Formats: structure tokens, C-alpha cells, sequence
RNA sequence: GUGGCCUAUCGAUCCUUUAGUCCCUCGGAAUUUGAGGCUAGAGGUGCCAGAAAAGUUACCACAGGGAUAACUGGCUUGUGG
RNA sequence: CCCUGAAAAUGGAUGGCGCUCAAGCGUGUUACCUAUACUCUACCGUCAGGGUUGAUAUGAUGCCCUGACGAGUAGGCAGGC
RNA sequence: AAAUAUGUAAGAAGUCCUUGUUACUUAAUUGAACGUGGACAUUUGAAUGAAGAGCUUUUAGUGGGCCAUUUUUGGUAAGCAGAACUGGCGAUGCGGGAUGAACCGAACGUAGAGUUAAGGUGCCGGAAUACACGCUCAUCAGACACCACAAAAGGUGUUAGU
RNA sequence: GAAUACUGCCAGCUGGGACUGAGGACUGCGACGUAAGUCAAGGAUGCUGGCAUAAUGGUUAUAUGCCGCCCGUCUUGAAACACGGACCAAGGAGUCUAACGUCUAUGCGAGUGUUUGGGUGUAAAACCCAUACGCGUAAUGAAAGUGAACGUAGGUUGGGGCCUCGCAAGAGGUGCACAAUCGACCGAUCCUGAUGUCUUCGGAUGGAUUUGAGUAAGAGCAUAGCUGUUGGGACCCGAAAGA
């Protein structure tokens, strides 16, 4: 009889989306990635500087 | 505001019930109805539909045409339903012993039909005998055999009848039906 | 469909959705086609119903077909009933609509500041 | 006949109620609202008035008694939404209020029969009175001008934007 | 009825159903027949072809009754005999003894050739009959017998 | 096409089902790597006005 | 090869007349003249889908028209200044 | 940009008052205002798709569920006073 | 020799393989047309949409139009006359252009809340006498498209530039 | 080597404001719970106060803020410096009829129509009825004339429904109406011309880029209704004229 929205209305977000209880245990919405340590080529650098 | 595609409150365009106030087609109706929404068979919604055709959308089913149809091969023994009037053929000799159920019979049809051996049946007992229709056979008369529509699109080079009170020569036979006489239509 | 984009452009404001303006979209104004009638979703049952012969059985399946163009991304579109956005919350961002994006109006391909407008207008 | 008949009479039963969902859970107060936090009056008999708050009560409203010695405010409640909550507190870990709460404040089955054309404080609520302003009075008076703060009431001055203030 | 009719829907709209440009008026377009060959041609030439002109020969004191000759067909021929007596006379298709069939007294002039009759020997007696027609009563066992 | 739809299909029955008898529109381009190597990326601002007249 | 190298060079009903079929009718029954029919051309409508048609009204009449002229006004400004 | 070029007849028109690092002109960024437009909810009506008979507490032209839609002259049809 | 505009096709009424009819056709057991039988799958042969798709009868009013962008004819020109495509007004309210049939936005059941369009925010008048960079001082300044006007020419006024 | 800005994400948390509370037993999907149950999960409940009447509200007059041009008509365009309208009451304009078209309802249906007339009557009513006649059941041709099955009343393509097998998907069979097409039959036109014979008659077979408002297991007749048509005063009013 009434349109309940997620994104609000938790009880509605589980009946729809049995994953969202995960996501929101696990906090997948603040995954912090790995570090790399690649770096430009100094090719790039120099034509981005480049005029 | 929307940009409308099509007609806005446009209605069917069938009859969703009889025109008349025959209170047992009413009956009828009401009965296959029920049938309609509570079988899945297909003939009870072809049944439901054809008892609210107007008067001209119902020709005569001879009993000639029942015979005729009684000799398709494996049709025999089937039961012939004809939503409209079985009337009389004269024309032919020997009818089958069958079964026939129809709204309306002529007296010289439901003379016939019994003079052959079978019964003439209505369309509650059809229902009560057949609730899904089994082993039936719909008959239909012949829509285009009216004499209105031998004047359905007049034109040039249609072939078709004008509208006229009088025949016989001196009634358009002239300029405009000859090439002796102007042109040929 | 790109002549289509390019024979439109005075009347449409187009870009490439996220993830997340494509999901939010769904989940607050996603409506079905179903026997012509503007079905709300409200349910994974009613998506299976309607989608479930091509293999969608969820709201996020639904998503997942449209987020990546997959073999029945037709059918699950149009099962989905066009959505009815509201007018921008923060405005249009321009005093002039009826301008190309370039050039300083709203319509035209807009590329990803699609996410911004649709999020605001929903 | 003058009118000739409804042919369908409207069914005189009256239909149940659905179930509703709505659970009374308990009411959350905000921050600022501790006892013995001093309180302002913003509406009522009593409106301006230092008053000192002492419980929160099982009817959502605030057992207060700015003492009835210091500025003749007696033990009585006030909603919690018409007070404004100050920043000046006292203790009250020398008060009994769990003698106190809604059926003690009860008022009366007023007899309908009961009016009054042309036109007494109970010996317990007095009592109380008493006893809960003993322990009050005593804490106040450990601090300076507490007693003529709470005994003098509460106004805006021209020029005084309550946005900006601090209470 | 009057309370069924459009009049009573038109009251109270000024144009009464007929336009307030076309302004209904007396006879807009000729009264009658007017203009068959002028400005209602295309509705002459359309709809009622062969209208205008001559075709064929006078009759001076034509009497329709020196043309009456009414058709029957062989497959409306037994309806002439009575129906209690059909089925006997159908059954034992004899010769020595065969109905006679009076289609004077029935009122027809001529027999046509529509066909199918029953193989039973009939006497048809007619003033006129086509050829067909006599040709199936004889290959039935019958024969025609003209009457005048 | 016929014919060589018909082929396809007919060779498809041995090996390779679903051969996808049907055409489509140019889709859009995958990704790509485009190497420096020997092409610098090179050019300059517009070209100020002149008459050539 | 079913007229002019292609794109224009033309004509209904009624009536008259000609050619053809040797054909149908003249209705009480026949013969012969005569007439009427059926098929195909011509005789013509150039206002060319085709009435048979001279003026005048300053003695005038009617139905209307700002669908439309003779003032002003409005747009324009060739012409005038 | 401003000025000269720059003359019409009642007294008058950036809409008015007024405005001069503008309340003018060019450009840019934000905030804000409000349509019978867009979104959500309710109600009215129309249309479409449906449910409802081991008697639907004997009205199935009834009751109910779901969705969409609503401008209007000339005009057409239907339901009503 | 464009652009725009326009014809056709993208299959089951199809494709392929055998072989029956004919008075047509072939030098012919050659073809043509129509068929018998057999084989082809599920992406049945591009995309998007499909509000149901088709068919028939019968009858009203209309048959004075006009405006706008773009193409365009006559005319010096016209709120002039005549055409083309589209959208409008006529038939239409609502917000803006003060004012207006056509312009901008948006098309309309009865209400509530929210957000906007076009247009605006000194006061009239709801909304910043907001912010930022510059230009102008007119003893006839200027101040929003349709639109209710101004030109050639000239100025050590002032600013920027070659 | 860090931070910050900018842009983006969170199925991160949280405060204040406003509008709304539609439904009326249960059913559903869920969540939290070992389970028992509880819950913000298919639409508001709980607690409290004042008044119980002109208090809220309706009506009406007035004031205030904003808006509002005179209706009807002709017209591309009306508030128009276009026309009618000083005011009020009563009257005032698509009717009936003959014939007909489409559609709808009804009765009977290869038939249909009693009411010209007759019988009868409680007397312009109701009831009953013969023979005729009208329309239909046959068309075509100018006419004399002729006059509708080679065939399961044909073949093909679709075709609802029904039947058989199938859990099904589907595959077969029969396929009314209807639509397209090729055939067959009847009439007219053109042609060919058998036996025979009042030797000029008869017209058998066999055909065709011909033609019909035809046949091919009838649908009509009658009554009633809206709408439309023609003639009538003809939706109402109005000429200058003519006899
Ligand atoms: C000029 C002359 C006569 C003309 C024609 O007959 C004149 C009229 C006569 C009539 O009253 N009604 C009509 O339809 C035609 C015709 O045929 C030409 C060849 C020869």
C-alpha cells in the first residue's frame, strides 16, 4: 500500500539486499587499499611539464 | 504534461455484455461467465464473447451446414454448438443422428434434428454436459451473404452494388455503365 | 543509439552513470513493467517473477545487468519502467538551461557530472 | 411515499481495527537536561522563573522544584520542551525522589455536576516541600549568589538575540 | 420519442449542432436534384453510375402479367409435396407408381436446374422447364410433362 | 549473408554452438595501450592571425 | 512496325447521321415499306467536366459586405521635402 | 565606452521612482524568489487489466484489488437534472 | 558536386537438396511458373519502441485562415502580396516579456508539501544596496531577444592594442 | 617524507524544521532473537489539557493584500472608436409526415407481414381469420431469350475452436466465419460449328487479355429507436418582386 524507500528504512534495506547486513559488518564502504609504489616514467613528467 | 502516443481514455471496442435486456441471455451470460474466469478452456471464453454479438454478427446456421460440417472425418460423434439460430434446410435429404446446441431453433430445425434421431439442446445444458467444451464444434454463419453489404464500398471499378430502389432498364444501365454510352464507370 | 544522442541533443542532458547513482536509482524510484501496469519493486520476488526466465532473481541482479551491459540488458530494461526524477534540489547549476554543457548550458553529453545531476534530481 | 427506498442498506457493523505497529519506546531527553541542572521557564503560571531540576518522570515531563523557599515554585512538573536548560548545576544526591511521580500528581476526577458560578494545599505535598528543600537549600547556599540567582526571574533586554546567547 | 433525441441536447448551445461558420441554411447546394451533371457530379458518377441517358427500346402498354413466370429449383422440387406423404413417396422410389408434381397449382412457371434431387421417379408437370433441369428429373427416372 | 549465415550455422552444429547468426552495430572501442616509444606527443598552441592577402 | 524520335496539338448526356451484325422489337396473327433497338465513328460545346442570351439607370429598389473602393488613422517613404 | 552627426507637433515614459568605484555596460561565481511545470501523498472521475458462487449470509448493471490518465472552439457520443 | 531530404532490403510467405504438371518455352529429358517429399533452433538472421495489431460501416463540423525561425518570388519598402518544411494561435488557460493571439518557459481534475523552468533579487515587489575584475561622466548618458529604431563620417575625451 | 585542497564513495553516525497519518481482523517479505517471542517488517499510535459552546466552523455584510475590461455574434484577430442589448414578467425557434441508408433491440424464420376486409366484442380497445398481395427464396440481356454441382459444392495459403499424443514445451488431425488467389457453373458478347432437316432450321461439343449489381448447403420479412437523406412552410424571422 506504500512505497518504503531503502537507503533509509533499514528493515526494508535487509528485505531486499540479504548482502547489505555483510557490507555494513565488514564496512566494505571504507575498504583502505594496498600500497603501491610505481611511479611515473620520465617521459610523463617531462611532456605534463612541457609548454 | 506527457507526450501522448496514443488516445488518452479510449475504450475496448467489443461489447463486454449484451445489448438486449433478455433476462435468460443474461442468465447465459452469467453462467459462462463464471465458466470464463474459473476453466482454462478457450471455448468458454469463445462462447462468452459470441453471446454478446448483435443480431447481424449471428447469422442463421442451416442445418445443411451442420450436416456439411458433421462430415468432416473424426467429427462424427462431436457435439455442434451454435451460438445464434439453427434454422431449416429443405435441400437436404438425410440428416445425421447428432447432437445440437444452440440458443434458438426453428420448428422445422428442431423437427428435423429429432426426425433423425438426435436432441436439440440448450446452452445450460451444454454447460451442465460439457463444462470445457469437450469434443464440440463451433459453427458460424456467413457474415458476407447480407444484402447490405453487397453495397459496402461503392466506387468505380468495385464491383459492387448500388443502392436503388427500382430495377430493370432505365435504372443506371447508362452513360457511366457503357462505352456506348459516355464511358464504363 | 549514438545517432539517436546526437539527433536529441537540445532536449536531453546525458552522461555516464556510477555505480552508485545506478544502484540509489533503482532502489528509490525503480519501478517493473509488468502486464503494462508501473509495478513498485519493493521485493525480490516481484523481479523474479518477470526476470527470472533470463536468469535476474534480485534487485542487485537487476543492477548488475545494467551497471555492465550484459546479453539480456534490453530485456531488463525494459522491464524497468522509465524513471520519474524530480527537479534538481541544488538547481540547475546555470542560469540558462536550454544551452549546450560546452557551452555553458545544461543539455548535451555531459559525461560523468551526469552522477551529480541525477543524484540531486532523485 | 416521500421517498421510495434505499434498495441496499449500509451495514450497521463496525469493522475492527488492523493491528498497528507502533511500539512505545522510551523517550530520549537531550543532552543538556541532567538534575540539578538549573532550569528556565519559558511558559506557564511560573514563566521567567530559576527553578532547579531534580527527575525525569515516567510521563515523558520533568519533576522540578526551583526551591519553594527561595522563589515560591513548588514541586510540581513541566514539559521538558518549554524549559530552557542552563548551564549552572547544582547536586542532588540529597533528595528522595522516588516517592515522587504521576499518580502523586493526579489531580482529580472533576464531577461534570460540579461547577462553581462565583467561584487547600494538601499537609503532604507541604511536607515534601519541607524536606526536599532542606537538602536543596543547604547544597545552594555552599556557593555564592546562587539563592538571588534563583530568586530573581528571567528577561530579555532590548538588544538580546537569544540565537546567539548562551543559557 | 422527443426526450431521446439530440434536440434535447443542443439546449442551451447557440448553434443548435450546426456550426457556427456553415450557418444552416435554407437549401445551401440546390433543392432536390439539382446539379447532377453541374456540382454534384462526382457524387452522380461515384455512387449512381448509368444515372443519365437512353439505353435500350420502349414497351407501349406493357401488362406485367405476360411475363409472370415464377422459378422453382430441383432442390426446392420436393417441397411441393406434402411433408406426411414425402417421407412414403422418397422411400420405395417407384415408377408404376410416382408423384405428381403440379407446379401451376403451386404457382411457378418455369423449373431451373439448381440440381440434387432425390433418385425417386417424379411426374413434374410445368409450362416451362430448362434443360438442365429436365435432363436430371430423367436421369432421377422421372419425366416432364408440359402443361399449359 | 543468407549463405554464409547457413554455412556458419551448418559448420556451428560440429563445433562452436551459438555461433551468433545475427549482425551488430559498431560497439564501442576496448582499452588500449599507447606506447611513447619513438612518438613523443608533439604540438603547439593555435596559430595567431594573418592576412595572406 | 497498333501514326509522327520523346515531352502539347482537344470534347459528355440528348438529338441527327454513317458503318457493322442481317441480329432483336413494333406486344391479336403474319408479308412488305417505315420506325425503334444493340456495337463502333462523326456532327460540339475554346467559359474547353460541356446554359440557348444586348444595353441603360444622374428616377431607382432589396439582401448583405469593412471578405471590397471613395476620408482619417496605422505600416512603408519609391516620389515630395 | 562616451561625444558630434541627431529636427515635429497635448505633457510623459529603461513600466515608475530613481540610479554615477551604479540600481549603467562586458564577463564570472555563488546564494535566494516563484508557474495550473517536475516529485510524493490524498480525494473525484475516465480508461484498461483482474478477483469474487460445494450458495458469493439468495442485488455479479454488486463488492473489491492494481495501474495509468484528465487542455479545449466547431462537432460527436454517454450518464443525469 | 554536398548537407538536409528520399526508394529498397535486413528471412519461416526464408534458404538448400531430390523430382511431378503444362496446351508456354527450348535443338533438347532446356527453362518458366506452380507444387510432392526431405533438411535447417531458440540470438528465426541490425538497434530502439510497441501504448494491443488488423478490418468495416456510418455520420458531424470544416472547405474565409493568420503568426514565428529557416529556404524563397514580386516590390524601394510595408504590421504588403505569393509559395516550402516545421512549430504554434485560431481552439489555450498558467509564470515571464510593465502592456499584447502567435515570443520565452510550460500546457490545465480538486488540494497539501518540496524543487525548478523562463525570468528576476535598490523600493514599488517575493528574492544578495552579494562577491570579483575592468569600462563610462553624457549642458539630448545607459539600462535586455521578438520590440517598439538609427547611418556614412569624425573627436590629443578615456582605455586597450598593431 | 608527509599534510591539506579539489573530485568521488560509504548497505558511516547524528541534531533541528515542515507537510502528511491514506487502510481498518489474519494472510506477505523480513530483522533481532538458542527457541518463546519481540520488532521502526504489506499506510498512527500512546499519554495529557482546556472547552463543551457560537469556542471551532458555516452563511452574510464590511475592511485589507493581490488579481479581475461587457456579455452574445461575425471574425485571422473584440473591452473595442464593429453590431444587438434601458429594465422586468410571460411567450419564443431542428417539429410531423411519405419514402429510404447504416446501426441496435425484438418476433418468426425459407419464409415473413392479422388490423383492405370478414367474425366477435365489456365497442374507435381487446381477441380470432380466408383468399390474395408486397418483399425475399435467381440471375442476366436493349430484346427475342436462356437460366446456376466434373469434384466430400473444388485446390492453395492463413484461420479461432475442437480432437489425439504429450507433466510440459510442443507435434500432428479437423478446421466454421473471414481474408488472398487459381479453378468450376449461370446470363450477355466474340468465335468454332455435331447428329439431324419443312435446305433453312436446329445448336451438340469446344474455347476467350471480354462482361454481370450472379451460383458455389439460402437470410430474409415485419415492428420499434437514435442518427442521416430527399420532398413538403421544414429550426424561427426577414426581401426588392410576380399573379
Ligand atoms: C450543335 C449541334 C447540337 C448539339 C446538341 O444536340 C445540343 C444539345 C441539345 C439538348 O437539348 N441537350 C444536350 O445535351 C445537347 C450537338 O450534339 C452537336 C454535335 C451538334
Amino acid at each position: 500500500v506504500l512505497k518504503k524507500n531503502p537507503l533509509k528504512n533499514k528493515q526494508v534495506l535487509l528485505r531486499l539486499n540479504p548482502y547489505a547486513k555483510v557490507f555494513a559488518a565488514e564496512k566494505l564502504g571504507s575498504k583502505k587499499a594496498e600500497k603501491t609504489g610505481t611511479k611515473p616514467a620520465a617521459v610523463f613528467t617531462e611532456t605534463l611539464k612541457h609548454d | 504534461g506527457i507526450d501522448h502516443t496514443s488516445k488518452q481514455h479510449k475504450r475496448s471496442g467489443h461489447r463486454t455484455a449484451p445489448k438486449s435486456d433478455n433476462v435468460y441471455l443474461k442468465l447465459l451470460v452469467k453462467l459462462y461467465t463464471f465458466l470464463a474466469r474459473r476453466t482454462d478452456a478457450p471455448f468458454n471464453k469463445v462462447v462468452l464473447k459470441a453471446l454478446f454479438l448483435s443480431k447481424i454478427n449471428r447469422p442463421p446456421v442451416s442445418v445443411s451446414r451442420i450436416a456439411r460440417a458433421l462430415k468432416q472425418e473424426g467429427a462424427a460423434n462431436k457435439t455442434v454448438v451454435v451460438v445464434g439460430t439453427v434454422t431449416d434446410d429443405a435441400r437436404i435429404f438425410e440428416f445425421p443422428k447428432t447432437t445440437v446446441a444452440a440458443l434458438r431453433f426453428t420448428a422445422g430445425a428442431r423437427a428435423k434434428i429429432v426426425k433423425a434421431g438426435g436432441e436439440c439442446i440448450t446452452l445450460d445444458q451444454l454447460a451442465v454436459r460439457a463444462p470445457k467444451g469437450q469434443n464440440t464444434l463451433i459453427l458460424r454463419g456467413p457474415r458476407n451473404s447480407r444484402e447490405a453489404v453487397r453495397h459496402f464500398g461503392m466506387g468505380p471499378h468495385k464491383g459492387k452494388a448500388p443502392r436503388i430502389l427500382s430495377t430493370g432498364r432505365k435504372f443506371e444501365r447508362a452513360r457511366g455503365r457503357r462505352r456506348s454510352k459516355g464511358f464504363k464507370v | 543509439t549514438l545517432e539517436l544522442l546526437k539527433l536529441i541533443e537540445p532536449y536531453v542532458a546525458y552522461g555516464y552513470p556510477s555505480y552508485s547513482t545506478i544502484r540509489q536509482l533503482v532502489y528509490k524510484r525503480g519501478f517493473g513493467k509488468i502486464n503494462k501496469q508501473r509495478v513498485p519493486l519493493s521485493d525480490n520476488a516481484i523481479i523474479e517473477a518477470n526476470l527470472g526466465k533470463y536468469g535476474i532473481l534480485s534487485i542487485d541482479d537487476l543492477i548488475h545487468e545494467i551497471i555492465t551491459v550484459g546479453p539480456h540488458f534490453k530485456q531488463a530494461n525494459n522491464f524497468l519502467w522509465p524513471f520519474k526524477l524530480s527537479n534538481p534540489s541544488g538547481g540547475w547549476g546555470v542560469p540558462r538551461k536550454f544551452k549546450h554543457f560546452i557551452q555553458g548550458g545544461s543539455f548535451g553529453n555531459r559525461e560523468e557530472f551526469i552522477n551529480k545531476l541525477v543524484k540531486s534530481m532523485n | 411515499s416521500a421517498q421510495k427506498a434505499p434498495k441496499w442498506y449500509p451495514s450497521e457493523d463496525v469493522a475492527a481495527l488492523k493491528k498497528t505497529r507502533k511500539a512505545a519506546r522510551p523517550q530520549k531527553l537531550r543532552a543538556s537536561l541532567v538534575p540539578g541542572t538549573v532550569l528556565i521557564l519559558l511558559a506557564g503560571r511560573f514563566r521567567g522563573k530559576r527553578v532547579v531540576y531534580l527527575k525525569h518522570l515516567e510521563d515523558n515531563t520533568l519533576l522540578i522544584s526551583g526551591p519553594f523557599k527561595v522563589n515560591g515554585v513548588p514541586l510540581r512538573r513541566v514539559n521538558a520542551r518549554y524549559v530552557i536548560a542552563t548551564s549552572t548545576k547544582v547536586s542532588v544526591e540529597g533528595v528522595n525522589v522516588e516517592k515522587f511521580n504521576v499518580e502523586y500528581f493526579a489531580k482529580e476526577k472533576l464531577t461534570k455536576k460540579e461547577k462553581k458560578e462565583a467561584k487547600e494545599i494538601k499537609a503532604e505535598r507541604v511536607e515534601d516541600q519541607k524536606v526536599v528543600d532542606k537538602a536543596l537549600i543547604a547544597e545552594i547556599k555552599k556557593t555564592p549568589l546562587l539563592k538571588q540567582y534563583l530568586s530573581a526571574s528571567f528577561s530579555l533586554k532590548n538588544g538580546d538575540k537569544p540565537h546567539m546567547l548562551k543559557f | 420519442p422527443s426526450r431521446f433525441t439530440k434536440t434535447r441536447k443542443h439546449r442551451g448551445h447557440v448553434s443548435a449542432g450546426k456550426g457556427r461558420i456553415g450557418k444552416h441554411r435554407k437549401h445551401p447546394g440546390g433543392r432536390g436534384m439539382a446539379g447532377g451533371q453541374h456540382h454534384h457530379r462526382i457524387n452522380m458518377d461515384k455512387y449512381h453510375p448509368g444515372y443519365f441517358g437512353k439505353v435500350g427500346m420502349r414497351y407501349f402498354h406493357k401488362q406485367q402479367a405476360h411475363f409472370w413466370k415464377p422459378v422453382l429449383n430441383l432442390d426446392k422440387l420436393w417441397t411441393l409435396i406434402p411433408e406426411d406423404k414425402r417421407d412414403q413417396y422418397l422411400k420405395s422410389a417407384s415408377k408404376e407408381t410416382a408423384p405428381v408434381i403440379d407446379t401451376l397449382a403451386a404457382g411457378y412457371g418455369k423449373i431451373l436446374g439448381k440440381g440434387r434431387i432425390p433418385n425417386v421417379p417424379v411426374i413434374v408437370k410445368a409450362r416451362f422447364v430448362s434443360k438442365l433441369a429436365e435432363e436430371k428429373i430423367r436421369a432421377a427416372g422421372g419425366v416432364v410433362e408440359l402443361i399449359a | 549473408r543468407v549463405k554464409a549465415n547457413a554455412a556458419k550455422r551448418a559448420e556451428a552444429k560440429a563445433q562452436g554452438v551459438a555461433v551468433q547468426l545475427k549482425r551488430q552495430p559498431a560497439q564501442p572501442r576496448e582499452s588500449r595501450i599507447v606506447s611513447t616509444e619513438g612518438n613523443v606527443p608533439q604540438t603547439l598552441a593555435p596559430v595567431p592571425y594573418e592576412t595572406f592577402i
